[PDB]
């Protein structure tokens, strides 16, 4: 699916709790988790584009209020092909 | 705070060892995309909708790309609707007797001179 | 009411004023027979079956309580083959 | 038949529901529909003059509220040579 | 059928609207769209009586709230073959 | 995907930012650009239904402000197969 | 005996239900079109 | 005919009134009466959209004060192929 | 697709013209209608995310104003396989 | 595990969200719904006492704001051997 | 040149005087005039990014106050290819 | 003579008789007339710059009050050449 | 036990405090020590739910107050599929 | 073009915004995204200068409500060689 939908969060905790809200809510791919470093973790799902609005709607709620919770919730619907290139394909 | 499945639903589980209009009005309403993107129903569940915390896409994020000015030119429009209310001249009137179908209580029919037919 | 076709307009220029604007249709019951002239208050072209309603309703129909119709075309039906 | 009848309306349905009604009524012939611009829709009839007059009458009325409307109902008997040439001869 | 159906809207997404829910709802033909001058569009349709009854019903409710608007919705059940010259026979 | 999503706006300047911010924010395509008459154009994309929504709302907030701005945004997620006959195939 | 919560859901019950406002058709051609007689609807919930 | 109306009443006798009055006011054929739960009895009555109409509106005449009466009265002149699957064929 | 719409309503009539709407809008499929007691017909369809986003919001509008309306429309994006077995995969 | 978890909801759709959540949730398995009627559904799963504690508490608060809603959410954490013979094995 | 720059009127007189002042401000090659309907005219001119941006600026003030004046001026840096389909190629 | 003297009007009486105007008063040729739409005609004269300096002035003067008026009377005296492409050459 | 139970501690100390409390006080297994960066640890245990329970309530409580402490202690009782692919497997 | 334009963002997801704003906004190439530590992470693009500068205003703009937002944007119009050592040269 082209569309992206990121979670970013102040701690792992958060970030897995908004995954799984995420992944379950709607059909979407965790494509990666990303340890930014100061304590920011990005989760990144791609589905298509009500997929990935359900799911980042769902995560943000959920990671609201786990750990140090949310910093940021976005969507982009369809990236431009550049951007492509700095995004994970795969979760390590 | 141990946050988790256990903190939902507080007041509304029992037998735990501690117990023991959908669709907004439409004349109110007017939904910016209309169609299968209306808003007025309230779909509950996993729907395609965004909120406060979501950012993205729409906004500011489309509304900012492409520089613009907007000039408070003069409006001014000529078309049929726009005419329904042109001032006009004083209705014909007609003064014959005879049987002519002088219907005068219907529409304007005009007949050459702009006489009321 | 009655069933009937629609033969031809009538054009009456000398007409009453009460006869307002409404067209008038000439209708048979059948080809060959006696025909009847209609105030047409539904659009019937030629060679329709049509409804024809009787005296005060045709008034009615035609406008207003007090129309000069004695009969007047009220629907036209879908399938009618007479 | 030499005779006009003519009929105007803010819209294209108001104007058929007035040519509809004036072929209609009487024995005319419709010979043009003209979009002036603006949303005007001039629908033509040519017939005998009693003709003519009996298919604009029931035009009128019928088209009157209709849409936007009846801007003009207008017969005219004896057309003069001159106007024949801005006249539709058939519709199109 | 011969029936006619026609909406007038002001603009050609109401228009599209009214077409999509008037041939869904009946089975009534588009036979075409036109544009009037002024914005107006008109979308005709054409079927049985019945038929053409329920889709402009339809058309009308859904295109009336899309854009800026309805302007006319008008059955002709019987359509005089004057009239059929000035109306559209396939979409185009 | 076959949903189609619209704008409409008064003036072609307003419709260009909307068709550009349409395409831009989601995997649509646009199919066509239509100028109504009095200063009404109409700028039609495809796609799947929500990236079709997507679209269209961030085309809708786009030109909302540019020109004379908006008059309509639609989405029709199944388009009757009468429907496409009016419909435009591909940018003309 | 006890003391127990009572939403009675039956067509009578819900008879008066709060309901959306009503259909109205602003169609023009002979139609058939009464206004005075019982709410019928057609697809899309327009007044038939 | 593939039109359908439905009457759904509460109440059977005010259904089975309405399903007489559809039946004699126009050719179609009784296909179901399904007791919904709660009371709500449906009367469910197939034809040619016409035929539906007028029955459709004589039923409804007919029950709204027989009984508790009329909950709905509804014609659909095109049913979704989908959607017979859940209508009944013949009146069991 | 494995989205699952729902809308629930007071009686079968607006049911119906859920589904029909439903169906309609979106490629969706329905599966089911149920009678749940009380008078409550839960009509419920599967389709790929946007596309039952898109039909549930359709139906609803449908069906709020047929008969005694809507008490619900949902959307489960992604289903759980245990739920497969209460929900009903072909309509009776 | 015996534990049984149990969500009353006025309607099928809330009941639904309830499975659907409850599954999702945690460890539990849909073991039943009936329709008590009343519009009243119940949704029964059966698993061991913290799995059922989490999902009867996630289902809640799943279906509280859909449809007519909650009627009850109730942990049992071992039935007993009589009250088995009244539960739903297999949901069916 | 990639980027486009669009300047809209209420009448010709201002375009051309933008267009001249845009044309003559900076590196922009003037590609369509358009008489969209309504008496808007939109003159478009692409180049590069600093080039278009001066000849916008340009254009506009000189347009503003002859004749009815502007509507709206607008610059589209990188223009999504779809919407290249759109736009004019040379003034016609 | 390469400068353009422009008026446009709101209907083409009062522009025939700028044309006229502007053409007695000076040395100036009549390259052309043109409908804009929503009822403005921009009658354009190309000449040397204080001979269509004259002529615009006169021209005006003229059509001031013909009519519904002028709208704009402009002079550019050296049009860039790109602007060349959308003027009219000959009158016609 | 497809349970997690998760803690994030400012600090390394607080986490290997926070895993052998965890260990201890129930059946879980260790999965994983995670460092997030900025000085987030996340110390990661499965299990059943009530063990993960009673383990992240003893880890919490056992690391809250050695050093810098406790940023989060949070309990997922049924873990997607897709959110085990950015979970670690075993410790080291 | 050789042009600079850099944008750094506190968090991942300011920046993945950023980076798709300023493709889409104008001509410019993405050329990497480097995690700076603390948090920060820079978005870099190259392009003409005027593409860059278009491309950066908006980039900003786009990132500066998204998380944690902007910490810098600054654009470079020549960059020096020895500078380009230290520069990622193709996106991730």
């Amino acid at each position: 699916g082209i569309a992206l939908g990121m979670i970013e969060t102040r701690g792992l905790v958060p970030a897995i709790e908004a995954a799984d809200a995420m992944t379950k809510a709607a059909e979407v791919r965790l494509v990666g988790r990303q340890f930014v470093g100061g304590g920011y973790v990005t989760v990144l799902v791609r589905g298509e584009t009500g997929a990935v609005n359900a799911a980042v709607r769902a995560g943000a709620d959920a990671c609201e209020r786990v750990g140090d919770g949310l910093v940021a919730a976005h969507i982009i619907a369809r990236v431009h092909s550049e951007v492509e290139n700095i995004l994970p394909k795969a979760p390590q | 705070r141990i946050t988790g499945p256990g903190m939902l639903a507080t007041g509304l589980i029992t037998g735990t060892p501690e117990f023991r209009l959908v669709c907004a009005p439409r004349s109110d309403q007017m939904d910016r995309v209309s169609g299968e993107g209306k808003e007025r129903c309230h779909i509950t569940g996993d729907d395609w909708s965004v909120n406060k915390h979501i950012t993205g896409t729409a906004g500011q994020w489309a509304s900012g790309r492409n520089p613009s000015m907007r000039g408070n030119a003069r409006v001014v429009e000529t078309s049929a609707f726009a005419n329904r209310n042109v001032p006009k001249p004083e209705k014909p009137g007609s003064k014959i007797t005879g049987s002519s179908g002088n219907d005068t209580q219907g529409s304007l029919i005009t007949y050459s001179g702009g006489a009321r037919g | 009411m009655k069933i009937m076709q629609v033969e031809k307009t009538l054009v009456s220029t000398n007409r009453i004023a009460d006869m307002g604007h409404k067209p008038l249709l000439v209708v048979w019951e059948k080809p060959g027979a006696p025909r009847q002239v209609a105030v047409d208050a539904i659009g019937c072209i030629p060679g329709d079956w049509v409804l024809c309603v009787g005296s005060s309703a045709a008034r009615e129909a035609a406008g207003s309580k007090s129309y000069p119709s004695d009969l007047t075309i009220i629907g036209i039906i879908d399938q009618w083959n007479g």
